[PDB]
């Protein structure tokens, strides 16, 4: 909680890596809001960054089968929120993580989805790298096609709304 | 069956008119539940005002209390507005389905879900439109070695339709959807350009 | 964003007045987690459309063409193709205002158009409709140009004048977009329309509307209890309209950029995964082929097409 001779708010202080003009006792962003303060019994430029904050969510197999759950803090240290898996998309307290691409389950963001596969075997979360599908990396030649022999009839749905409530 | 089947297990598939329903139900139940809001006042019913309070205080409060219950009017119907823009959109694209692939057999690329649309049929539902697409996509394939066209007397022989395939003994033509060799006769091609033209051109007799 | 941090967050008083509202705010938060859900559902409608990620060959028979110019480059800090990246170098707090990460990164949307592109030019519409067919490019262009009712020989006889148009036009393009900036515009007005319109926002926060003071959190600590009340719902009031002003313009805006991915979607399945005969659908002339490529917020295609160049009057019947 910031007073520097009557310049007031909220945040943490770092140094920062930026000069102000002699008549300039602190700097403001693209909405003139503080960017930095100058401490008046040292001057020293501070950068002032806001005190840490995100959403929180929750991922969840469901409750039906299984109760663990896993919780994503965005933009914080798994520190300011045991197995922590550390990321911007936000830490997720009650899962590991994995190195290798599977499919999406549950989105967690920034190319990771968790999902619920067991170890010897209990269910755990465990965040993953997305994969988009095998890489079919098919290989061709100017004198070779595949050509279809036989076909099969697929049939598949789609809904779309129409109308809504006919409110008065 | 498989859809029946789909449709009846996953109940979650029938999503895009269950959420929609759910969602306009609870916009106008949020409408309701908003009439216990306050917005200041002493009490957020203005029929509880009027006979509870000192009568130009009471005014006062009333004023707010019906700003207060336009405000969840206005913004209801805008947020109803919107959606209806996006609802319409919907009907549009469903109206454009029903001519293009129920009404018809559109080629428009995987329109109607992936594959050659052969046929689509409609069903009704609250709130809107179901459909069964049916689509042809290759089941099998196999790699066969290919030419535009074959060389026969410094010519070459285009298909009149499809490519020139081989097994390794023998040419003949097919089609880009389905394996069914014909022989090279002079029926099945026709000659343009020449020997010295065509990229992957291969040495074979018409008849 | 969280409208308490926005409205006046860690104060006791400003929660209880906020309160007062109802869920007039708490809509809005939803109003804008389900926008951020549908710009996700725009990317995967737009660039999810192969059965699986497919890839290109190891090597690279492109029959003369230089698509090397529009496929992700992988030898560099960051896998863009030429053309993306001069888009990409181009198109660019406490108050609870934020942004959430893209499910679906710039990478892994340059790995579906990856694929995307070496159906374009190897296997066409199978990586879409069933099972992937071998589409060898030379056999591919054949049947483009037998498409439009071409016989294949225009591709033979002037299989180095075709290769060099494209590499040529693409040359264009590439120029075109690196000397006029303004050719970006239609990804460069959506993110500085909707960072003007949040950045308002947040300049609208210091409006007084009438009230003795600007600021929530200085009035409860400068005016008496009640006097205090007063000013507070005035100000609370101006600001959760600003809130709702910004939301209802994203919800609008979300409709029309919801339209442009639909309509992206679309011609991707018709130029891309297909060569349409729609009049002038993905580009004037008949289509040939179309080549998509990522973007920040967006999707770009090189639209290809045949179009007479030369002609002459001859007597007819
Ligand atoms: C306001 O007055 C204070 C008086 O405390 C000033 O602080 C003093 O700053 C000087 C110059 O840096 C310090 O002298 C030297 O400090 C260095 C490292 O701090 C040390 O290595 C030397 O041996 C020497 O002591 C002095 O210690 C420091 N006094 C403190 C910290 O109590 C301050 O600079 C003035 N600020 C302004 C804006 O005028
Ligand atoms: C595709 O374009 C690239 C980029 O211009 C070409 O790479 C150039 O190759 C020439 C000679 O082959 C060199 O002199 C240049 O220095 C290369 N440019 C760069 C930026 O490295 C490449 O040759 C083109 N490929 C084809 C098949 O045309
Ligand atoms: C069609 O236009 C093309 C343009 O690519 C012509 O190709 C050029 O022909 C001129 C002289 O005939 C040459 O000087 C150029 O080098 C050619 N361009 C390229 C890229 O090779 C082509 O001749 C024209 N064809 C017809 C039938 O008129
Ligand atoms: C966590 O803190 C580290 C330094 O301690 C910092 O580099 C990183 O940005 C933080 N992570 C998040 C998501 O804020
Ligand atoms: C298509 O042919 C394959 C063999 O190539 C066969 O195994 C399969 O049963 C056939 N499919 C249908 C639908 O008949
Ligand atoms: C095919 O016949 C042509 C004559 O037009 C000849 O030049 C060529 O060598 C032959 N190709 C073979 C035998 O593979
Ligand atoms: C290729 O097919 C032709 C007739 O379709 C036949 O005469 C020949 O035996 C086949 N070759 C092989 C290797 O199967
Ligand atoms: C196909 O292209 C390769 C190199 O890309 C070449 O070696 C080969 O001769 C070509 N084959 C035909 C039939 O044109
Ligand atoms: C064909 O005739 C039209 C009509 O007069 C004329 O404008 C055009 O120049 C002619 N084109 C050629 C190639 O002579």
């Amino acid at each position: 909680n910031f007073n520097f001779n009557g310049l007031t708010g909220t945040g943490v202080l770092t140094e920062s890596n930026k000069k102000f003009l002699p008549f300039q006792q602190f700097g403001r962003d693209i909405a003139d809001t503080t960017d930095a303060v100058r401490d008046p019994q040292t001057l020293e430029i501070l950068d002032i960054t806001p005190c840490s904050f995100g959403g929180v969510s929750v991922i969840t197999p469901g409750t039906n089968t299984s109760n663990q759950v896993a919780v994503l803090y965005q933009d914080v240290n798994c520190t300011e929120v045991s197995n922590v898996f550390q990321t911007r998309a936000g830490c997720l307290i009650g899962a590991e993580h994995v190195n290798n691409s599977y499919e999406c389950d549950i989105p967690i963001g920034a190319g990771i989805c968790a999902s619920y596969q067991t170890q010897t075997a209990s269910q755990s979360i465990i965040a993953y790298t997305m994969s988009l599908g095998a890489e079919n990396s098919v290989a061709y030649s100017n004198n070779s096609i595949a050509i279809p022999t036989n076909f099969t009839i697929s049939v598949t749905t789609e809904i779309l709304p129409v109308s809504m409530t006919k409110t008065s | 069956g498989k859809i029946q089947d789909s449709l009846s297990s996953t109940p979650s598939a029938l999503g895009k008119l269950q959420d929609v329903v759910n969602q306009n139900a609870q916009a106008l139940n949020t409408l309701v539940k908003q009439l216990s809001s306050n917005f200041g006042a002493i009490s957020s019913v203005l029929n509880d005002i009027l006979s509870r309070l000192d009568p130009p205080e009471a005014e006062v409060q009333i004023d707010r209390l019906i700003t207060g219950r336009l405000q969840s009017l206005q913004t209801y119907v805008t947020q109803q507005l919107i959606r209806a823009a996006e609802i319409r959109a919907s009907a549009n694209l469903a109206a454009t389905k029903m001519s293009e692939c129920v009404l018809g057999q559109s080629k428009r690329v995987d329109f109607c879900g992936k594959g050659y649309h052969l046929m689509s049929f409609p069903q009704s539902a609250p709130h809107g439109v179901v459909f069964l697409h049916v689509t042809y996509v290759p089941a099998q394939e196999k790699n066969f070695t290919t030419a535009p066209a074959i060389c026969h007397d410094g010519k070459a022989h285009f298909p009149r339709e499809g490519v020139f395939v081989s097994n390794g003994t023998h040419w003949f033509v097919t089609q880009r959807n389905f394996y069914e060799p014909q022989i090279i006769t002079t029926d099945n091609t026709f000659v343009s350009g020449n020997c010295d033209v065509v990229i992957g051109i291969v040495n074979n007799t018409v008849y | 964003v969280d409208c308490t941090m926005y409205i006046c967050g860690d104060s006791t008083e400003c929660s209880n007045l906020l309160l007062q509202y109802g869920s007039f705010c708490t809509q809005l938060n939803r109003a804008l987690t389900g926008i951020a859900v549908e710009q996700d559902k725009n990317t995967q409608e737009v660039f999810a459309q192969v059965k699986q990620i497919y890839k290109t060959p190891p090597i690279k028979d492109f029959g003369g063409f230089n698509f090397s110019q529009i496929l992700p480059d992988p030898s560099k800090p960051s896998k863009r193709s030429p053309i993306e990246d001069l888009l990409f170098n181009k198109v660019t707090k406490f108050n609870g205002l934020t942004v959430l990460p893209p499910l679906l990164t710039d990478e892994m949307i340059a790995q579906y158009t990856s694929a995307l592109l070496a159906g374009t030019i190897t296997s066409g519409w199978t990586f879409g409709a069933g099972p992937a067919l071998q589409i060898p490019f030379p056999m591919q262009m054949a049947y483009r140009f037998n498409g439009i009712g071409v016989t294949q020989n225009v591709l033979y006889e002037n299989q180095k004048l075709i290769a060099n148009q494209f590499n040529s036009a693409i040359g264009k393009i590439q120029d075109s977009l690196s000397s006029t900036p303004s050719a970006l515009g239609k990804l460069q007005d959506v993110v500085n329309q909707n960072a003007q319109a949040l950045n308002t926002l947040v300049k609208q926060l210091s409006s007084n509307f009438g009230a003795i003071s600007s600021v929530l959190n200085d009035i409860l600590s400068r005016l008496d209890p009640p006097e205090a009340e007063v000013q507070i719902d005035r100000l609370i009031t101006g600001r959760l309209q600003s809130l709702q002003t910004y939301v209802t313009q994203q919800l609008i805006r979300a409709a029309e950029i919801r339209a442009s991915a639909n309509l992206a979607a679309t011609k991707m399945s018709e130029c891309v995964l297909g060569q349409s005969k729609r009049v002038d659908f993905c580009g004037k002339g008949y289509h040939l082929m179309s080549f998509p490529q990522s973007a920040p917020h967006g999707v770009v295609f090189l639209h290809v097409t045949y179009v007479p160049a030369q002609e002459k009057n001859f007597t007819t019947a």
